[PDB]
């Protein structure tokens, strides 16, 4: 059974069609939430920031940039080339840049190598239309996004399967936060671009529509000040007193 | 000509300008991540020659995620688009740091193409993992809707592959089958003896 020809004859797409979308894995996830740090957060306008502020220098970078195409103030990809992420990201770390669908697949790896990342996975997230059965270049109808993740220095599949979400809905699919924090990659994790719905704890979220700020860098480092520098964040506290 | 046609050869070796024009191209390098071709060898492939307005469909994997966007621009084309396949069993269950359900292809255009039908599929496959290596058959009829009627031809093509309207390169052929007169003679005229050397 051919679901191509299918989506072709009922607008069903073929991914409608997917079942089903160990069981220790939920004790790491208890390991994590108990290593998170409180949940940070600041309103910065990121084109007028400078990103050096940010410190200390982050294991993991979450990079979700607002592109034109995600609505039917919009950051080309001129503007986010610019971003100097280098200059954060700590000697070994780890980058997720959503990309969607068109250009960002080539400019968003030029980003990757211009920031010293390279890439080692390409996670797509596909949307299911299963309630509601455009590019000119686009040869095909669009009908996923791809988060790349980047390494610099030395459990899940790569799949996200969620329902398209309404028309003018920008949220990415929070399970995304699921296989990065499972990676066990350190603990110092920047959102660039996040929002108040998005703050989490484990998380230190950084955009111009936040509506508070609690971020103190004194007391953000002072979450991984030793004994707990080098953390996973899937390992135990570290006993005190 | 319409019906299935092929040619067992070496890609780098054949002189490809005498298969004419084709709409669609569709790779499935053997990328240096057992037959591999080295980078410089797949930049040096002649698929300028192969269209002058159409589309290139170009399997990657691991690096060649990249490497496949440098030959794809090094010939040419555009990436406008990129297809996956998600690999499913029977039962439409899903099959370095995180484990991989899914196959990409790249879709690159060159030129302008006209009276293609843009916009009837869309770029998730959903289908059955098969032999190993093998693509889909769900390829062929998108890019049929795609370009209904068309000269298509396939690189690196397994006997399997072989399709009406396609004609299909590879050193696992059997033999040469060549229909379309005029390829039937450019071919003779190239290689008077059947021979494919240097
Ligand atoms: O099996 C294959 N394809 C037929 C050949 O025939 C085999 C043998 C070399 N190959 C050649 C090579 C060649 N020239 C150079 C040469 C010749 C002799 C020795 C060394 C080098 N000329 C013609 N065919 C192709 C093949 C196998 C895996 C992949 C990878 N994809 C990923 C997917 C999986 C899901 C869809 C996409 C498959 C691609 C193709």
């Amino acid at each position: 059974n051919d679901y191509c020809q299918h989506f072709v004859d009922t607008g069903h797409r073929p991914q409608n069609f997917i079942r089903d979308v160990r069981e220790l894995i939920r004790l790491k996830d208890e390991l994590i939430a108990k290593s998170n740090t409180p949940p940070m957060y600041l309103q910065a306008d990121i084109e007028a920031f400078d990103i050096r502020e940010l410190t200390p220098k982050f294991d993991v970078i979450l990079l979700e940039p607002p592109l034109e195409e995600y609505y039917r103030k919009c950051w080309t990809w001129d503007d986010i080339m610019k971003l100097e992420i280098d200059e954060i990201a700590a000697p070994r770390s780890f980058i997720f840049l959503w990309c969607g669908s068109g250009e960002g697949l080539d400019l968003g790896r030029v980003c990757l190598r211009k920031w010293g990342y390279r890439r080692c996975e390409d996670i797509c997230w596909i949307k299911t239309n299963k309630n509601n059965p455009l590019d000119p270049k686009a040869v095909f109808q669009r009908t996923k996004e791809h988060c790349l993740m980047g390494i610099k220095g030395t459990v899940d599949i790569d799949l996200i399967i969620t329902e398209e979400p309404e028309i003018g809905n920008i949220e990415k699919p929070v399970e995304i936060f699921h296989i990065i924090e499972h990676f066990c990659l350190g603990r110092r994790r920047l959102h660039l671009f996040g929002r108040d719905s998005t703050i989490r704890p484990g998380w230190l979220t950084v955009g111009p529509t936040l509506t508070n700020s609690n971020y103190n860098a004194e007391t953000y480092a002072s979450y991984f000040s030793a004994p707990n520098s080098y953390l996973t964040g899937c390992t135990e506290e570290i006993e005190r007193l | 000509l319409f019906p299935p046609q092929w040619i067992c050869c070496d890609i780098r070796y054949l002189d490809v300008s005498i298969l004419g024009k084709f709409a669609v191209v569709m790779a499935d390098p053997p990328w240096d991540i057992y037959g591999t071709l080295t980078d410089d060898e797949m930049r040096r492939l002649n698929i300028p020659v192969l269209q002058d307005d159409g589309f290139l469909f170009l399997w990657v994997t691991g690096r060649a995620m990249e490497l496949g966007r440098e030959c794809l621009n090094l010939w040419g084309y555009e990436r406008v688009d990129e297809i996956i396949w998600v690999k499913t069993n029977q039962l439409q269950r899903i099959i370095h740091w995180l484990n991989h359900g899914k196959e990409h292809c790249l879709v690159g255009v060159k030129g302008n193409p006209q009276g293609f039908n843009q916009g009837l599929d869309c770029d998730v496959i959903v289908a059955e993992v098969r032999s190993t290596s093998h693509k889909p058959d769900e390829i062929y009829g998108m890019i049929e809707r795609l370009s209904p009627g068309t000269r298509k031809i396939e690189l690196f093509g397994r006997p399997h592959n072989v399709q009406p309207n396609w004609i299909t390169l590879g050193n696992q052929l059997d033999g040469i089958h060549l229909l379309d007169p005029d390829v039937v003679a450019r071919f003779k005229q190239r290689y008077p003896d059947g021979i494919i050397s240097k």
